[PDB]
RNA sequence: UUCGUUAAAGA
RNA sequence: CGCCGCUAGAGGUGAAAUUCUUGGACCGGCGCAAGACGGACCAGAGCGAAAGCAUUUGCCAAGAAUGUUUUCAUUAAUCAAGAACGAAAGUCGGAGGUUCGAAGACGAUCAGAUACCGUCGUAGUUCCGACCAUAAACGAUGCCGACCGGCGAUGCGGCGGCGUUAUUCCCAUGACCCGCCGGGCAGCUUCCGGGAAACCAAAGUCUUUGGGUUCCGGGGGGAGUAUGGUUGCAAAGCUGAAAC
């Protein structure tokens, strides 16, 4: 059960339905240059290093 | 036999064991559906006019077509006469009373 | 209980001049009492892809294969079938165009007998401004029967050496693009689907012709 | 054990069966013939919720243990089989199988080619609904 | 109310009265 | 003159046993008692035996036909699967 | 202003048969060269039936919706 | 009075089109009428066809499809996001880019 | 996912 | 339903439950039996008088259109009465019954449901014989004939074009490109003109009012109702007021 840590290349916008999250593209350190799409509440910016519980996921954007 | 003709062949007075000269769907305007036929274990299956598929040999005999007289109980006897001569012809079959009454 | 660590493997060997013969790895419960480790494996199936057969050759055109026997720790194999990708099937159906379909039953040269299909799509010409490309249908009832006919003289005579050696290059539907250009020039005309359906010996010996 | 492979660099070959629905959602392990199960986890085997048993988390917990069942037992390739209701309901995948995919791809499991054998209809037979269908 | 349920009703209505007509002639 | 609207061979019955009985027994009577055109010998002469039996008048040859008929319609199918069986690839 | 009365020999042909003015049949009659001897047939031009010839027995038109189409390629006049 | 010269579907020359049923709310409605688009899908979402492609036994060849004939009614279309409503003069356009 | 009804005029 | 293997859940929903499940459900592989159904190919495409019609092959007759220096010579258009078909549902017999499913029984949400949702299921939905003759049976637009703008396409024939691609090769048919003709389903623009407008190449050629003919409307309800008559096994259909 691994718990790995990844930083903002890019920021898509705002979702939800107080529109308090935010959908990151982020990126993955610890591998190559792969893509998973996350839902982050808070305010954040390019380059901020974020807590991953599960690198499992993907979040669509519409 | 059973053995000669194909599979679907709508017969009838067939046997049940090969040599007792006709037992199976005698009455009139019935008959039988040949079907499953096998090269090892010579059997053969029958659907009989009460919707039973009864697997019989393959050496017992069967008249090709159906029974002539189809349609006999299409007609309401319409009275007690024609029933009565109907019965004397065949059996003291009618007594028929009521077991309540 | 663990019937896993109980259970044997079985590899299993294709027939002759595929490529090859390795297909895969079964898994057998086991020999006892009265259920035998041949007993199921006699009826076995597979459904096997290309690409791992005629040494790269296109990935669709399937088969279907059934285990005829086993012979020492090895489940041998044959020909049951030949079937296409559903992905493939459903591609080059086009709504501005004509599907033309034919079906016929064949006996081979022993006694195998075989039920195969037939599918033929229209084509477009090029520099065509027409999009709608249909048929007057009388071409169409003609090329159905055309269809139908050829089958008949290749695999009238041909048992299933030949009809393998045939459906690996896939020689039946060059030869219907070949005699198809003078009615219509349909594109892509494939046999889709055949099934075996009658099957009449065992023939361990043929089995062994099949061989080699 | 060692399995049915010695001095590996061959892959042995199994069938996964993904029958993705909008209520639930199987994974399935077989040999290449079709009869001998290998693993078979579904959603609701992993999710105690009836309404999140249908969830991608659901379907990525079930592919996790089936995965960790396989390389215990000791297969390394699959080849996946892509299926959904298509006797008469919606003939799409569910939500499931698009994030089954990557957990089966995460942790081994070498994915060979992939087929979408769906029990698909001739003629359209006839549909649960009635005249006017599902309302609300 | 719609004019094939009243329609309707009214149907039953007179199938009422025809079966008064016929239970007293 | 028409003597009889709805009744028709019936009308020798009088008013019993029901219209629906009578109506359903009216077409086989006249099915019974119509005269029907012989294959062999061509006349219309198939005089009415007993259940079972049909007999042209000319030349005397006997058939063993419907119950209420000449031909059952279930007899004619019967008749052609038989064919149909008998010249499908030589038995 | 259409000229009418005068019109152009071309529009005449390209309109409909019945639809101009002097109704002219778009049918003729074609003097086929039989190639048995030296015969010379006439034979319409919109040939319903088969034509056969008097001295060889060979068939001259082909029955064609339309106008009948020929054997191997025999010369034709067109005499009005 | 009359929206539409089509009144809805395209029966022109003939008289009775045979139903096919809704994919949502599975209603019979007659094809010409029917919402009746072709999905073409990747099996594989666009960011897992790289872990895909890094997983698999080939080097890269075989790429799958999905198309299925998608068949929406009318009722259901609006309500899910396709056949939203336009103006007088938008009604008389063609398929969107 | 559920969420009914507000008399009559009087501009 | 018959076998084989794994295993604790598999349906179904917004959520649960009614249902099936260590007697093995669901899941995968093989086969068997049943009946319904003809997708994608299927289109502002075709045919039929409409209702309607889509797997392959054979047989039976019928027909639109076209090509007709072919035939008869006004044989024609519309129609009171009358007659033939006529979706679905329903009614009466015989056969069978897979799915769906009127009614019905439950499980849910709501103040309350007997309703929309889910599970099971009767008549029916299937075939062959008889009846009923109704629909938003719609083009909400009678039939025949003539005239009055254009454009680009489509279905079927016919015609013209040392163009291209198809066999063996000049000789004929096939597929594509350009144009014309006839009738057909249609599309766009328009100040041709109409109409209250929507809109319409017909709903135009209508106060500048007349080509031939049939059926129907006279404010809205009562009311397609009662009483008559007539048809039907029945449900019901046709004709059809008045008082207020
Ligand atoms: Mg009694
Ligand atoms: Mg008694
Ligand atoms: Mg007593
Ligand atoms: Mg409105
Ligand atoms: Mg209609
Ligand atoms: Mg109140
Ligand atoms: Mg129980
Ligand atoms: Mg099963
Ligand atoms: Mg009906
Ligand atoms: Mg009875
Ligand atoms: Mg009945
Ligand atoms: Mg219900
Ligand atoms: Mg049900
Ligand atoms: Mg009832
Ligand atoms: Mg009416
Ligand atoms: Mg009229
Ligand atoms: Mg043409
Ligand atoms: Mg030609
Ligand atoms: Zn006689
Ligand atoms: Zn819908």
């Amino acid at each position: 059960q691994p718990i790995k840590l990844a930083r903002v290349t890019k920021v898509l916008g705002r979702t939800g339905s107080q529109g308090q999250c935010t959908q990151v593209r982020v990126e993955f350190m610890d591998d190559t240059s792969r893509s998973i799409i996350r839902n982050v509440k808070g305010p954040v910016r390019e380059g901020d290093v974020l807590t991953l519980l599960e690198s499992e996921r993907e979040a669509r954007r519409l | 036999p059973v053995g000669t003709m194909p599979e679907g062949t709508i017969v009838c007075c067939l046997e049940e064991k090969p040599g007792d000269r006709g037992k199976l769907a005698r009455a009139s305007g019935n008959y039988a559906t040949v079907i499953s036929h096998n090269p090892e274990t010579k059997k053969t299956r029958v659907k009989l006019p009460s919707g039973s598929k009864k697997v019989i040999s393959s050496a017992n005999r069967a008249v090709v077509g159906v029974v002539a007289g189809g349609g006999r109980i299409d007609k309401p006897i319409l009275k007690a006469g024609r029933a009565y001569h109907k019965y004397k012809a065949k059996r003291n079959c009618w007594p028929r009373v009521r077991g309540v009454a | 209980v663990d019937p896993f660590s109980k259970k044997d493997w079985y590899d299993v060997k294709a027939p002759a001049m595929f490529n090859i013969r390795n297909i895969g790895k079964t898994l057998v419960t086991r020999t006892q009492g009265t259920k035998i480790a041949s007993d199921g494996l006699k009826g076995r199936v597979f459904e096997v892809s290309l690409a791992d057969l005629q040494n790269d050759e296109v990935a669709f055109r399937k088969f279907k294969l059934i285990t005829e026997d086993v012979q020492g720790k090895n489940c041998l194999t044959n020909f049951h079938g030949m079937d296409l990708t559903r992905d493939k099937m459903c591609s080059m159906v086009k709504k501005w165009q004509t599907m033309i379909e034919a079906h016929v039953d064949v006996k081979t040269t022993d006694g195998y007998l075989l039920r195969l299909f037939c599918v033929g799509f229209t084509k477009k010409r090029n520099n065509q401004i027409r999009k709608t490309s249909y048929a007057q249908h009388q071409q169409v009832r003609q090329i159905r029967k055309k269809m139908m006919e050829i089958m008949t003289r290749e695999v009238q005579t041909n048992d299933l050496k030949e009809v393998v050696n045939k459906l690996i290059p896939d020689s039946i539907g060059k030869d219907i693009e070949k005699a198809c250009q003078s009615i219509y020039p349909l594109h892509d005309v494939f046999v889709r689907k055949v099934k075996m359906l009658k099957k009449p010996k065992f023939e361990l010996g043929k089995l062994m012709e099949l061989h080699g | 054990s060692l399995g049915p492979q010695v001095a590996e660099g061959e892959n042995v070959f199994g069938v996964c069966h993904i029958f993705a629905s909008f209520n639930d959602t199987f994974v399935h392990v077989t040999d290449l013939s079709g009869k001998e199960t290998i693993c078979r986890v579904t959603g609701g085997m992993k999710v105690k919720a009836d309404r999140d048993e249908s969830s991608p988390y659901a379907a990525m917990l079930a592919a996790q243990d089936v995965a960790q069942r396989c390389k215990e037992l000791g297969i390394t390739a699959l080849h996946i089989k892509l299926r959904a209701t298509g006797g008469n309901r919606t003939k799409t995948p569910g939500p499931g199988a698009q994030s089954a995919l990557r957990a089966l791809a995460r942790s081994g499991m070498k994915i060979g080619r992939i087929e979408d054998v769906t029990p698909i209809p001739s003629d359209s037979t006839r549909r649960k609904g009635g005249r006017r269908g599902r309302r609300l | 109310m719609r004019a094939k349920w009243r329609k309707k009703r009214m149907r039953r209505l007179k199938r009422k009265r025809r079966k008064m007509r016929q239970r007293s002639k | 003159a028409k003597r009889t609207k709805k009744v028709g061979i019936v009308g020798k019955y009088g008013t019993r046993y029901g219209a629906s009985l009578r109506k359903m027994v009216k077409k086989i009577e006249i099915s019974q008692h119509a005269k029907y055109t012989c294959s062999f010998c061509g006349k219309t002469k198939m005089k009415r035996r007993a259940v079972g039996i049909w007999h042209c008048g000319s030349c005397m040859k006997t058939v063993a036909g419907g119950a209420w008929t000449y031909n059952t319609t279930s007899a004619v199918t019967v008749k052609s699967a038989i064919r149909r069986l008998k010249e499908l690839k030589d038995q | 202003a259409k000229d009418l009365l005068h019109p152009s020999p071309e529009e005449e042909k390209r309109k409909h048969k019945k639809k101009r003015l002097v109704q002219s049949p778009n049918s003729y009659f074609m003097d086929v060269k039989c190639p048995g001897c030296y015969k010379i047939t006439t034979v319409f031009s919109h040939a319903q039936t088969v034509v056969l010839c008097v001295g060889c027995s060979t068939v001259l038109c082909q029955p064609t919706g339309g106008k009948a189409r020929l054997t191997e390629g025999c010369s034709f006049r067109r005499k009005q | 009075t009359k929206k539409r010269r089509n009144n809805g579907r395209a029966k022109k020359g003939r008289g009775h089109v045979q139903p096919i049923r809704c994919t949502n709310c599975a209603r019979c409605v007659p094809k010409d009428k029917a919402i009746k688009k072709f999905v073409i899908r990747n099996i594989v979402e666009a960011a897992a066809v790289r872990d895909i492609s890094e997983a698999s036994v080939f080097d890269a060849y075989v790429l799958p499809k999905l198309y299925v004939k998608l068949h929406y009614c009318v009722s259901c279309a609006i309500h899910s996001k396709v056949v939203r409503n336009r103006s007088r003069e938008a009604r008389k356009d063609r398929t969107p880019p």
